[PDB]
């Protein structure tokens, strides 16, 4: 629930001896949490917003040339100067031109020629400095139980929730300890600091259009920029990037400028991440925490309740939530009131016995109206296996049948997990990360093997990449030596870097 | 601007799709083929060059696909 | 007569059958023309007035740094600005220091400063252009015959003279005829333009005080420079090759303009030949012109005239004038008027024969006083000679001994046109030719080889001369093969190069 | 603290037991030195002010000629001679002119000619001796305890701060002791006689500009010069420095002065340290002290204080302060009095290990008021770490991330220690010196090759140890015998030496 | 006078920056750049002396570097 | 304005004596002679590498020579 209906839904589950699990929760995607005898939570990373950003050059893109003028002197009498030369905020040429008799001259030669036009920039992009100290990272969070399914992506209203509650991550206090009411306590113990390598990005401002431009990107812009610290008429350093200064055949020196480089630019920010702005905050909408659950305090509510006795109903028959897992809404119709849901899994009826796991933990009808819609999910075996729900005579089965097999599900998670680790890199050692002698030394060799990728090829586009990934793959066929493990550990870590995008 | 650098060099690679990347699987594929369909006799020229060079008969195909992909974007 | 007295003077004899006889005027030196019945006229290069000089660049070597200022800049919080960077007289240099919480920021790191300065440039350097077509040579000319000593430099008085004359060479009309009174017209056929290479030379000006300095060397000079056709306050180019930035470690740059420039480029030049200025026209002190000298229409002066009857006295005793010849002034007593002096060089005086050559062709009293004091120049062999000045037994004869010998003036015609070719080079060929098959192939294989040589080593000291030229002594001691003689023949054209100075 | 923005700041940990350890205080590096069990000191060389200079040689730069005469002889009629000859405070130089019977003379041959002109000079440069019992090294220190973050520039108050000294080192005194009240007293046992060589030092003076001056360059300068003080109008030893006499090719001797040699020798002293003046005392901005610290009288203060109990609060997010270590500025809400701040850096919340150490030995609230704002300095381990603050449920924590490696800082701080070592040579080795048969024999193997390359090459700038560093890398790449680390340690040991600058 | 001395040849190694340090990296080094584009034919002089002065090639590239670093300071 | 480049170098070659003849022939003489007399263990370093150098008993000789007059120049 917020995190059921979602597509890039992780499931972390076993723990450092039930106390706590390290969990790596990225932007786009979603990460549900589940432990013994204890709720199953889902936790959202929504909103990173960058706070209060201070402006670096702001470079022009659509330039514009006022009034213009030239003077030129003749062969062997000097350079050539206009007085408005003297100003700043126009830009400015010598040449040397054909200069004769024809000319009013005297002396057949190369007579220098001078020309000023006046620079004013009409149109100007803005790149902020992004500082980690002002990351705030949002981390929404959902428990399973008593809700049905217009609480998935409804939010209006979750201080007063009780199963529902944000918690906000600043780099100051990245730590959070969520009321969850009933729940317990989940216990945040984010890493805010080390998340979308932000002291090497910037914040573009286009139009009102906003990228999360790189740092060594955007101090290699050839266009005419001011400091961020102008504020009047600005200076214009490296005007001669949007003039063009082109001369005859003769005396003419002509300028014309060029055009708006706005689109000239939006295919040079081919990788840049599109954010926005509501205010003076960054809003983005990519990145990743690195949070550790505690989950120590963080109890089971409702174990103490007692079965529902009566009639329950399927409203929205149940479905399959693009992993294997089941949401399963009930309706349960009568006066218990807070009673517990009795559901499970199986194959038989003759047993009964509950083969599949269940997803939402304890499953609890809270209100004690008479027909109160409520949610499950559960994880069926695969094959044909019934939702028995309810006790007794009127209890209700559904058939279901999931489809797939244990080594389809762990080549699903290999996929998984590896283009997990194609986007996080190291970090991606520590998603379920107990804290071992395992998932401590493979981050360790994976972090030097990270080093020596992102400064030694590391500036590969898409297309370069295959492109060197398929020389090293014929490297990898030939030259037969000791380092063939060297020219094809290079090409999965080359192609596959590139094909899981 | 006229040399306005690349950002896909630094890509940030976060779950989320980049500005373009629906464009960037055929941007310099696309450019590639459309130069080698302006003057198609350079390939004439390529595998002359690349014949002559390495003389392998697999060090002689990547130098004809490295001056081939070298003359479209002139580098 | 204007030549007599000094120690380079040159005698030029033998022509194209007594029409014209080809010479170098150069600027030190003197020139004697005297030819088989036409009067021995001296002739010298005075001055080059270089009129129009038109100004080129003018650097500074003494600046002052008036009102500065600093703007700091935290890190990643921008870059750092002044208002007055966008203020083309203000000298500017952006620096990295260290920033941190004791130097008001926020954020340890390096911060970014920037200093500017206002250049303001006391006192400057002005180089002014040549052009060819704006020089005047004056010649001043002086022939031998009715003058005595108080006319060798005596100048006041020449239009009237009729014994000397100027002739003033500009290249509008470079060929000239000086109307010299009874002794026709000099014709000259100058060369005004293959001068001085005037093309390639500029007119320094520093603290009234001028140069000829060289194209090449004066758009090197690395001093702040306004463009010459500034004549508002200057814009100064290159500001910041007087002012130097240092920044100490921290939040800290200073600034400090370099000192006066003036005794800097004094040692700078060194090669540069200096010239005065009576206006806007720079006189020279130096040069040489190429000018033919059209004899056709001088005649020699009292052919007509009869002799003296008696009585010459001495006024000075004779004297030797450096070169070998002897100059005489006598005092003739008597009023016979425009009468000629019987002058010659008496080895064995009774037979009374000539012995040696006059150099004051037709020596003359004009003057019909009885005591017009007049001078003579006469060249007498090596060896005792007696230097018979009358008829009768009222003649003077005085023993005269030249101090040399035939193979002594031979070496010393050998280094006088040794010291000449590495002077001129190319023109020395044309200091006495009258047009051959010879003396215009050897200037013409003498032309190709000095524009390869001009061009090959060309830019060295005198210094270095003796350095290459002792290291092709190296080549021309060792190394035996074919070259060398190209390895000696760049012995002495580099070693006698650098000494004869 | 005084220390924690600088870029160069050096830790100096471990002792002799405690007792002492050998610094050398350079004059833009700063110096944090701690023990297991002594407060944290940062030790600064702010000034060296050298007193009451008597001067040596004092060159003329700008000189002026005042009113000349002149006087020329026949030849072999005697020898040219002025009255004024024979006065010192005139510069004369003779020559033999071309002198005939224009000249008013009755003899040919060379002449004889004095020129006379008084030498006047305008200004002049002083070069001032540097006693070595002149010096007065300031070392200012601060202690790493009851601070925060508007005490590190403020200077404001150090006699009646007791964190803060200064320690005023003359060789007359050569040790001091700064009482540092609570701390105890820092004991100093300087060098300050063996600092920057000052017996090879003078102190130019320059148009109010002064410097440090070499002994050796000084004495080499070819200006006119006198003795010491005399500022009258002085004898002026080899004047022909600045005047020129010129001839021309007659009587002409002209005589003229070299203009403003302040540029020629601002671009002369191209390695000398700008140094400044405050009236009689010269501060110097650079040099290098060489400071025994004796601590056994230093105390931690506030080893008794109790732990601090309620509501710190992060004023100032922490930031790293150029080395990897992490300032961190805290304000303790409670009036608890003189306590004692509980403060690590912790990887994971439910043990809380001590993983990184503290720089601020012994942090300490000191202040009983309500708001007492104090600042720390940590240096945690590389990779993720939180700065726990306080102890129980309100403690404040913060996330760091110290981006770099183990293997990275080793080799940060070998660049570091051939960086000093580059800049000291043998004192480098006495930087955290406890004395041994390593970093006491390793410096004296030191002081030999220290002495076999300051007397060897010794005397190159930095563009000739690169060419001649390079002329012993090829070497290095030949000569198969014994003598290749003889050049190639001299390859490394001649680029490095002036590459690192 | 003309002869002044550097005072390079004995710069202070220090900690701070000497009087002209940014001015010494590009001190000699345009002053053979502006010496041998104004003198080009010297270049091609002295290689012609490089290559009859040494016996092997690796000592007439030595010379033809130190010909023309002579030559444009004239010692 | 530190590298104010010689105009000994294209020096007008004339009759007349130019701005500084009589301080030209032994100006380059006393840079050597003054850097030799106060730096005098180079001519031991200028040696130890002619001699590494040298591969004919006057080529050696050379290179001593061309050591040092670089190195008093610095160019």
């Amino acid at each position: 629930i917020r995190c059921i209906g979602v597509s890039n839904r992780d499931f972390v589950e076993g723990m450092s001896g039930g106390t706590w699990v390290d969990v790596v929760l990225e932007h786009g995607g979603c990460v549900t949490v589940m432990a013994q005898d204890k709720p199953t939570v889902d936790i959202e990373l929504v909103t990173t917003t960058v706070s209060n950003m201070a402006e670096v050059r702001s470079y022009c893109y659509e330039a514009s040339i006022s009034d213009m003028a030239s003077d030129s002197r003749c062969p062997t009498q000097g350079e050539a100067y206009l007085d408005k030369q003297s100003d700043t905020q126009y830009v400015c040429k010598r040449t040397l031109v054909d200069r004769g008799w024809g000319n009013g001259c005297g002396l057949f030669g190369k007579g220098s020629l001078v020309t000023c036009a006046k620079f004013a920039c009409s149109k100007k992009m803005t790149g902020k400095s992004i500082q980690p100290e002002n990351l705030e990272y949002r981390i929404m969070l959902s428990v399973h139980g008593s809700q049905h399914s217009g609480m998935i992506v409804n939010d209006t209203g979750h201080e007063t929730d009780e199963n529902r509650a944000k918690v906000e991550i600043t780099p100051n206090s990245p730590r959070a300890e969520a009321t969850l009411g009933g729940f317990g306590s989940l216990g945040l113990d984010c890493e805010p600091r080390t998340g979308l390598d932000f002291s090497d990005l910037y914040y573009l401002t286009m139009n009102n259009k906003h990228w999360l431009v790189h740092k060594e990107w955007f101090h290699d812009i050839p266009l005419p920029w001011h400091a961020g610290a102008d504020t009047g008429t600005p200076h214009w350093n490296n005007k001669e990037a949007l003039v063009e200064f082109k001369d005859a055949h003769a005396k003419r020196q002509t300028v014309v400028v060029l055009g708006s480089q706005e689109g000239a630019v939006h295919t040079a920010l081919a990788g840049a991440l599109e954010a926005e702005m509501d205010g003076a905050k960054g809003r983005l909408s990519s990145g990743h925490l690195k949070c550790r659950l505690k989950m120590d305090k963080l109890r089971l509510k409702g174990v103490s309740y007692s079965l529902c006795t009566a009639a329950f109903t399927f409203t929205k028959i149940p479905a399959e939530t693009l992993h294997g897992t089941v949401t399963v809404e009930v309706q349960y119709a009568g006066t218990d009131g807070p009673c517990k849901v009795p559901a499970q899994m199986a194959v038989d009826m003759q047993t009964l016995t509950p083969v599949g796991r269940l997803i939402t933990a304890n499953p609890v009808i809270t209100e004690s109206t008479e027909n109160s819609k409520m949610m499950l999910e559960l994880d069926p075996p695969f094959g044909d296996s019934y939702i028995v729900i309810g006790v007794g005579e009127k209890k209700i089965t559904h058939h279901w049948h999931r489809s797939g097999s244990t080594i389809g599900k762990a080549f699903e998670a290999t996929v998984r997990g590896a283009k997990r680790m194609a986007v996080l890199g190291d970090t991606a050692w520590d998603f379920g990360s107990v804290g071992g002698a395992l998932n401590s030394l493979g981050k360790g060799i994976h972090q030097i093997f990270g080093a020596a990728f992102k400064s030694l090829f590391g500036g590969m586009s898409w297309f370069s990449q295959i492109l060197i990934g398929t020389l090293l793959m014929w490297l990898g066929l030939n030259t037969k030596n000791g380092s063939i493990s060297l020219m094809c550990l290079a090409l999965g870590g080359v192609l596959i870097f590139l094909s899981t995008a | 601007a006229v040399t306005l650098p690349s950002h896909s060099t630094r890509k940030l690679q976060t779950r989320s799709q980049t500005w373009l990347e629906s464009r960037e699987y055929t941007k310099h594929l696309i450019r590639v083929e459309n130069w080698i369909f302006r003057n198609p006799g350079f390939a004439l020229a390529a595998a002359a060059i690349a014949w002559l060079l390495g003389s392998s008969t697999s060090q002689k195909v990547i130098y004809l696909v490295m001056i081939l992909l070298i003359a479209p974007a002139y580098s």
